[PDB]
């Protein structure tokens, strides 16, 4: 028996544990295996290093900042993370696995510290060969260049310097040789891998000819001062020769001297890269061990450690029942170690989820996080998310491909929830039933569109009827027979005035739907003030409200159906302008041109003054009561109150325009691209034809999966969104609150910890 | 050097020029202003009317929206918590657009046929009228209310973003520059109220 | 022949939409429905039209039956 | 106004410097800062502000007061270089000039160890890495300054600042080297003025020509107050280095220019009203770092700026100035005068 916590919040306890010293630690790792403790911090106003259990810290983050290292090194010579599997050993039903006790902690302490040293000198006895195998085999380039780059009028300097200090070099020497340089440059075309730096760093071979003693210190000196290594050759072929059967031999006495000795430092990373996953793992769990009981009172009279954590209701049966389980396991008597305490503080929040109520809960939970026992937005999103999005995406066919996409997601979930995707995909796969929803109600609006491909369906008979006999070209009307039963009529195709019908159409229905939206979203704080025992912010606040938008905007509604359900053709009477009456409402009251019902020339003017009236009646009886029981901060908000919900009215409604705003435009762009690419290829009879019309369709599917699915959806799919953070949510959802996130264990996934700390 | 200071000066002295010269003839009345207002058709100045408010409108609402978009993506970098809270600055910027197709709905009712008799009669010149100069009315005054909110919504940004509790003081900025799109609506309604349509 | 994975479903996919939509759009042709031909512009005949978009049907499905087998293999 | 065409190129920039600029050190951490007992607990104490994570991966053995200030300058050094990157067209040029005065003063380290027969990496080093210019180890060689200058300095971009350098013509030692350097920061902020004055826009005009206006007086009044050492210099020669910028040159300048004793720069100083503060009471330079903090303090009221740039500069360098003073105190155990850290937010 749970309460299940999906309306409201769930209902929490603040608990106060009485923890022995010497059992401390070992509780600890019991309160972090359930992960439904949430510990706030008992010390304050303490600073980070005086705090108890820091040598605890600084020893622990020792051991991981080893680790960073080991894993640094392990990137460098390519030796794959062995990630053992099993994640379940200490996850898992039991929860209850028997923490490593003290020496193996010790152990984990002396071990990395013992092997950090002794990886540092292996590896720094592995790149002084690097360092000296570099300029050996620049040399023996060098010792390989014929006759013509030796040839030009000791008298020159020879070395390799990187292709970027080639120009600066040459300005140098032309500015200091005074234009007798006889330089050249002939280029090594592999990158030469760098030590000092890990640049690559694409070199060349220089030579500069000149003569005398002072002048060759000169552009020496000018040379190595921009990192050139410089060499000594000879200037005859044989000495060249000699000096290149001397390098060979050498360079190939530093290959075998190299192996095996950048071998057993290999054969060491592959001791480490397996087994130490698990090395990190207890290394961070041991952590926030520590972290937990930093935050807890420390007692000197008594070994007792005191902490607080908040804690839903249901789970007291629950904590009694593992702590008992762990006095069981160990041989002790402690007297009672949990006390339920009364508070004033503010809990956290804490929505249940259950896989269906979880995308659309982290849709909500991205704009705020709710007040405690507050009503939950996350509910009515659930249906009303993906029907905001239907009537901007009112397409039989696009519903349809959503569908398939979202089935092809859900027939899978167990597959999937197993790989590391990015970014991307994450937002396809936690979204799935979103999509699902979407793309059914999408079928639901399209099908009352009466569109499905940009064409019509004619699976009922029609409404109108269209005369008798007509010459080809002559321009006739049809003559309204009945009407028909479940979506828009199929006499309206093509008809040359289908979008003077279809929008003042839709129009109206965004104008309605939206107003029902607000109206529905503005009742839940009455069922907030009626819950937190706040009767002065239903007079204050609920009344003038419902008052001040009801008389304006709900009237307009109760028009719009007035003047669909009366005949006027019958009747003989010319019908109104509702947008005119409503303009004239507000900016020339009394005066009507067309009347719409008889006694209406009053009803305006008392509508009128009672919405006037509901602007003094707010602002007024919220402080005021605060008066009798201003203070300034209480009026100049309730001021702010009411000059912001008032001017929300009028652009809220304005903004439900987008409604009809993304079907009409759906639908043209639809409908043009039926007529641009495929309706091309139906007056084509031939063996061209064949490839025409296929080659064609093929470019009508690309594109109206790409622009035209993807690139829609996602655009009314954040439209719905805004719909409901600003338009719905600023009429009941009060705002802050704590999120709940509990202490829990968890995998920690090292190459993400190591791009924490760099 | 300065060749749009060149184009208004040579533009200038060739108007003081003509039209002292309009006057040297005798003929200064052949410059003929009313004339022109008479004899020109009004569907040009509705359909300006219609087109430079949208239009207008829309340069404003995106003016003010890059203006706080840039801000506040630049202030998000250290503070992630600022996009969800100053969406409602952005929310400030995109009414005006829609404050623009309120006005071009109500007026493109009014786009008749009218008859080659009677087509320049005192009520269609009036229409004609009203419809360009509430356009442009409505349409700049959304301009100037776009501008001024971005401005404030940027510098909400940056204030919110260096501590929570600046944003409720900053915009009730925001709330004062946001009425003068409000105002350029009603009077844009109101000296479009009497004309009646092209018959 | 490096790969050849990552595009046979693109094509086999492709192909299973492109067979059902230009079936049902030539048996729409066939019986003339008076809204592809309904009025006096692009088609005129009748079935006429209905030959050939069945003709790309069939050309499709075999695009399907040869891409789909491909895909068998992995 | 400023707001309408600043933000298309720079709001990016602005909204991140302005963010950088939330995670300055106010008062109650340096006093935390200061309430620590040894230097693992400073380490542990700046790991909780916008530095955290800067001496992780170093080690708890290893950590000294030298090591600290390399690693809070070199996250400074790289903050600077992003921004720099993300900008262009007047604001890159801006950050360029911003680059070039600390040029100016590696070009004067770099020959004054030449002259002294130190080694090329030595002086390679605490070299401030900002101010690089690639050509810069060449200065190494050709003791002459001629040599130094028909060679390397004219492919600088410090090359139109030596027009008044060329008077003696000698070997250089440690006197000459700063009578050149002055007249290098002399021509210097006079072309910044010249190009702030001409093309950055009105609210960080004016707020760039105060703060101009503040490091010519600061260099004024330092040259005025170490001109008086055991030499004869002429106030022709003299006078030849204080910038034609601030708000001590129309005629503050000339009595700084003639004078001679200590008594004579107090009364040339003396009509000036900010100034006449200073030179009655101690640490004279703790004023000039005071009045800079209060004059960047005022220069980030203003949003649609590019002063908060150097603003935030120069308050980060100063903040950088304290954790050293501090960690010097900590570590060798002088907490008599741990408290002269300057803070003003």
């Amino acid at each position: 028996e749970k309460e299940e916590a999906i309306f409201r919040s769930a209902e929490m306890a603040l608990v106060q544990f009485y923890i022995p010293q010497e059992i401390s630690r070992d509780s600890a790792y019991t309160l972090g295996q359930l992960g439904l403790v949430q510990f706030r911090d008992l010390n304050s106003k303490v600073r980070a290093f005086q705090r108890t259990f820091v040598n605890e810290i600084r020893r622990l983050d020792n051991v991981e900042r080893q680790y960073r290292y080991f894993y640094s090194l392990l990137k460098k010579h390519d030796i794959k993370l062995y990630e053992g599997d099993t994640d379940k050993y200490l996850d898992g039903s039991g929860e209850l696995y028997v923490p490593p006790s003290g020496s193996v902690i010790d152990d984990y302490v002396r071990n990395a510290s013992y092997l950090e040293e002794r990886l540092i000198q292996m590896e720094d006895a592995t790149d002084q060969i690097e360092v000296q195998k570099n300029d050996l085999e620049q040399y023996r380039f060098i010792l390989q260049s014929g006759d013509e780059f030796f040839l030009k009028g000791v008298n020159y300097v020879t070395g390799v310097i990187a292709r970027d200090k080639v120009a600066t070099l040459e300005q140098i020497l032309w500015r200091v040789l005074r234009g007798n340089l006889f330089f050249k440059t002939v280029e090594i075309e592999q990158p030469v891998y760098d030590v000092k730096t890990r640049e690559y760093k694409h070199k060349n071979a220089f030579i500069v000819f000149s003569h005398g003693d002072l002048i060759i210190k000169r552009i020496r000196k000018i040379a190595e001062s921009l990192d050139a290594n410089l060499y000594d050759v000879d200037s005859s072929n044989e000495g060249r020769s000699q000096q290149l059967a001397k390098v060979n031999k050498n360079l190939s006495d530093l290959y075998t001297v190299l192996k095996t000795t950048s071998t057993t430092l290999e054969s060491e990373l592959y001791a480490i890269a397996k087994e130490l996953d698990s090395w990190f793992q207890d290394v961070t769990r041991e952590k926030a061990i520590f972290e937990i009981l930093n935050k807890s009172n420390y007692d000197t009279n008594r070994k007792i450690l005191i902490a607080e954590g908040w804690i839903p209701r249901d789970e007291l049966a629950t904590l009694q029942a593992r702590l008992g389980e762990m006095i069981a396991r160990l041989g002790i008597d402690v007297p009672s170690i949990i006390q339920v305490l009364d508070t004033n503080h503010t809990p956290p929040t804490f929505h249940r989820t259950n896989k269906f109520t979880a995308g659309f809960q982290s849709i909500c939970d991205c704009y705020g996080i709710a007040q405690y026992r507050e009503i939950n937005a996350g509910l009515p999103t659930i249906v009303t998310f993906p029907f905001m999005f239907a009537i901007m995406f009112g397409d039989m066919g696009h519903g349809f491909l959503m569908t398939l996409a979202a089935l092809s997601l859900v027939l899978n979930e167990k597959k999937i929830n197993k790989m590391k995707r990015g970014e991307i995909f994450d937002m396809a796969f936690t979204g799935r039933y979103i999509i699902l929803l979407m793309g059914v109600f999408s079928m639901y609006t399209g099908f009352l569109y009466n569109d499905i491909f940009s064409k019509t369906m004619t699976i009922f008979k029609s409404g109108w009827k269209w005369p008798d006999h007509w010459k080809k070209g002559e321009s006739i009307t049809a003559t309204s027979v009945g009407t028909y039963p479940i979506g828009l009529d199929w006499a309206w195709h093509g008809t040359e005035n289908a979008l003077l019908f279809s929008n003042s159409y839709k129009m109206k229905l965004s104008i309605l739907m939206g107003f029902i939206h607000m109206t529905y979203s503005y009742f839940f704080s009455l069922a907030n003030h009626l819950y937190f025992n706040s009767m002065i912010d239903i007079i204050g606040n609920f009344i003038p409200g419902l008052l001040f938008m009801q008389g304006i905007f709900g009237y307009l509604s109760v028009c719009i159906v007035y003047k669909w359900a009366v005949d006027w053709v019958k009747d003989g009477k010319p019908a109104p302008g509702l947008l005119n009456m409503l303009i004239n409402m507000f900016l020339s009251p009394g005066t009507i041109d067309d009347e719409l019902y008889p006694h209406q020339a009053k009803v305006q003017v008392f509508l009128l003054l009672m919405a006037l009236v509901c602007i003094p009646w707010l602002l007024l009886v919220k402080p005021l009561h605060f008066k009798f029981t201003d203070f300034g901060d209480i009026m100049i908000h309730q001021v702010i109150h009411t000059i912001e919900f008032c001017l929300n009215c009028v652009s809220h409604t304005a903004s439900y325009l987008r409604l009809w705003a993304l079907s009409l435009a759906h639908a043209q762009l639809s409908s043009v691209l039926w007529t641009m690419t495929i309706q091309i290829a139906f007056g084509f009879r031939g063996f061209v034809g064949v490839f025409m019309t296929v080659a064609l369709f093929a470019m009508w599917f690309a594109l109206t999966c790409a622009v035209l699915v993807l690139m829609e959806g996602t655009s009314a799919m954040l439209h719905s969104l805004r719909l409901h953070w600003v338009e719905s949510m600023s009429k009941f959802f009060v705002g802050e609150g704590l999120p709940y996130e509990p202490f829990a264990f968890e995998y920690k996934d090292m190459e993400v910890a190591v791009a924490s700390a760099s | 050097f300065s060749f749009s200071h060149f184009l208004y000066y040579l533009v200038l002295i060739v108007v003081i020029v003509y039209g002292l010269y309009k006057l040297f003839t005798g003929h200064g009345s052949d410059i003929n202003f009313g004339k022109f207002l008479l004899r020109t058709s009004p569907y040009m100045w509705a359909n300006l009317g219609i087109a430079l408010c949208v239009g207008l409108s829309v340069v404003g609402a995106a003016w003010g929206i890059f203006i706080t978009g840039s801000s506040m993506i630049g202030a998000g970098v250290r503070a992630p918590r600022i996009t969800t809270k100053n969406l409602i600055s952005i929310i400030f910027c995109e009414v005006v657009a829609i404050y623009g197709l309120i006005i071009a709905i109500v007026f493109s009712s009014k786009l008749t046929v009218a008859t080659a008799e009677n087509m320049y009669s005192k009520s269609n010149l009036y229409t004609g009228y009203s419809l360009f100069w509430a356009g442009i009315t409505v349409g700049a005054s959304n301009l100037i209310c776009g501008i001024a909110v971005g401005i404030t919504g940027a510098t909400a940004a940056i204030s919110d973003a260096a501590d929570s509790a600046l944003f409720v003081k900053i915009l009730v900025i925001e709330i004062f520059g946001s009425i003068l799109g409000l105002l350029g609506l009603i009077v844009g309604l109101l000296m479009a109220g009497k004309a009646s349509e092209f018959q | 022949p490096v790969v050849s994975t990552g595009k046979a479903w693109c094509c086999t996919v492709l192909s299973a939409f492109g067979v059902v939509i230009l079936s049902v759009i030539a048996h729409l042709f066939n019986t003339n429905h008076e809204s592809f031909v309904g009025s006096i512009n692009d088609p005129e005949d009748g079935p006429a039209v209905a030959h050939t978009v069945y003709l790309a049907a069939l050309v499709y499905l075999v695009f399907f039956v040869f891409c789909g087998f491909q895909v068998y293999l992995a | 106004m400023e707001g309408v065409y600043f933000n298309i190129d720079n709001g990016f920039i602005e909204g991140v410097v302005r963010g950088y600029r939330n995670g300055l050190l106010s008062n109650n951490q340096y006093i935390n800062l200061t309430q620590c007992d040894t230097l693992e607990d400073l380490k542990l104490q700046l790991s909780s502000t916008d530095y955290g994570n800067f001496l992780s991966s170093v080690s708890s053995e290893s950590l000294t007061t030298s090591l600290i200030q390399e690693y809070a300058s070199s996250k400074l050094y790289h903050e600077f270089n992003y921004i720099r990157d993300q900008s262009s067209g007047s604001t890159r040029k801006f950050m360029d000039y911003i680059t070039y005065g600390y040029m100016i003063d590696n070009v004067a380290l770099m020959i004054t160890g030449t002259i002294h027969d130190r080694d090329k990496g030595e002086i390679l080093q605490r070299c401030h890495p900002l101010g690089w210019f690639d050509t810069l180890p060449t200065l190494s060689v050709a003791t002459d300054l001629e040599s130094l200058y028909e060679t390397v300095l004219v492919d600088t971009p410090l090359a139109p600042y030596f027009k008044n350098c060329f008077d003696t013509a000698e070997e250089l030692d440690d006197m000459n080297i700063e009578i050149i350097r002055n007249k290098l920061y002399k021509a210097y902020l006079e072309d910044f003025y010249n190009f702030v004055t001409e093309e950055i826009p009105e609210p960080a005009k004016e707020c760039m020509q105060t703060l101009l206006g503040f490091e010519a007086d600061r260099r004024s009044i330092n040259i005025a107050l170490n001109s008086l050492q055991s030499s004869d210099i002429d106030p022709d020669l003299k006078s030849d280095l204080l910038p034609n910028i601030g708000k001590l040159y129309p005629l503050a300048t000339f009595h700084l220019a003639q004078a001679q004793d200590f008594e004579g720069v107090r009364a040339a100083l003396a009509n000036v009203y900010e100034y006449r503060g200073f030179l009655e009471t101690g640490n004279l330079e703790d004023h000039f770092y005071q009045l800079e903090m209060e004059l960047c303090r005022d220069a980030f009221t203003q949003q649609f700026a590019i002063s908060t740039v150097w603003a935030w500069m120069k308050s980060k360098e100063q903040e950088v100035r304290n954790i050293t003073w501090i960690a010097e105190c900590i570590a060798q155990n002088q907490r008599e005068r741990i408290n002269n850290y300057i803070s003003v937010y």
